[PDB]
């Protein structure tokens, strides 16, 4: 399907394998749609992490899993600047 | 589709206690957050607590310890506002309240006739303004309302005997269906919604109102009214 253009919202806490838990919710009436994911550093740049959920998409107006990587990250909900950012703090390397 | 069914208007003896519910349906109830607000007659809202019911977790604002209770069953997909010992300052609508970035699934209310810390500065408390100009609505929180990097402010318009009504999410989000008249803005401490042009239409009480951290404090509220153009 097509990518999703709207915005998203936390149902709950993100929770914390080292991986995230994101409960979403779709803002958008153009479902279904694939839900945009990206990470981002503390300036904005692209910064890749790990994406676990093999297909994440909005079936109607959904659970996210990733690895956010070490330091400070952004992480990115859908695209443009409706996008929902999370800035995340993952402690170590240990 | 999404809605949050109430139970029927209580009218109980003084000392006594309720029991009032909010129905789930459209949605599973442990998806997210589900509140529960008051609100007295011709005064503002006011968040009783938090029920998180995948965990039973229960929060609620200081002022309503000892007096209210909330519970929640999984098998009906329903929600309970449990009130002990009832006196007159009781007497209001009680509203339940689904989410977290902004309650944007409200019940219809259920009114409880009783028988004969963060604070938010919401100004101005009444605003008159003529149709076509700008009304702005500041919102002053005492600590930081932000989680994520995301202030976690939202906005709400109430017309006459109806549920209040999402406008503004995340500071500065649009909910779905809320014209482009309508603007929110904000960081730190400070919070704006900016109505402009001002139409007959938006005559309502205007309500801030945080949730990054327990309590989900309402800010006091704002009248806007029409004037002469």
């Amino acid at each position: 399907y097509a990518m999703c253009l709207n915005t998203f919202v936390l149902k709950k806490e993100v929770s914390e394998h080292g991986t995230i838990l994101i409960k979403v919710e779709y803002k958008g009436e153009d479902a279904p749609c694939k839900i945009p994911f990206s990470t981002e550093d503390g300036q904005g740049k692209a910064h890749n992490g790990r994406l676990i959920t093999a297909n994440p998409v909005v079936t109607k107006k959904v659970n996210i899993e990733a690895e956010p990587p070490f330091g400070e990250s952004n992480i990115v909900i859908g695209i443009g600047d409706k996008a929902l950012k999370i800035n995340w703090y993952r402690k170590g390397p240990f | 589709v999404k809605l949050l069914e109430q139970s029927g208007a209580e009218l109980v003896k003084p000392g006594a206690s309720v029991r009032l519910s909010c129905t789930a349906s459209g949605f599973n109830i442990k998806d997210t957050y589900m509140s529960w607000v008051k609100q007295r007659p011709e005064q503002g809202l006011e968040w009783i607590g938090r029920i998180d019911p995948a965990n039973g977790d229960t929060k609620y604002d200081p002022k309503f310890q000892g007096k209210a209770t909330i519970t929640a069953d999984t098998s009906s997909n329903t929600a309970y506002l449990h009130l002990s010992s009832l006196t007159s300052g009781d007497t209001a609508v009680y509203y339940c309240s689904r989410g977290w970035e902004g309650f944007a699934y409200w019940g219809q209310g259920t009114l409880v006739t009783v028988s004969a810390e963060l604070v938010m500065t919401q100004t101005p408390a009444s605003l008159a303004v003529s149709l076509g100009q700008r009304a702005t609505i500041s919102c002053r929180a005492s600590e930081n309302v932000d989680r994520y990097g995301n202030s976690f402010m939202h906005w709400y318009q109430q017309k006459a005997g109806q549920p209040p009504k999402l406008l503004i999410y995340r500071a500065s989000n649009l909910e779905s269906g809320i014209p482009a008249r309508f603007s929110g803005s904000g960081s730190r401490t400070d919070f704006t919604l900016t109505i402009n042009p001002v139409e007959a239409d938006d005559v309502a009480t205007y309500f801030c109102q945080r949730s990054n951290e327990v309590p989900w404090t309402f800010g006091g509220g704002t009248k806007l009214e029409i004037k002469r153009p």
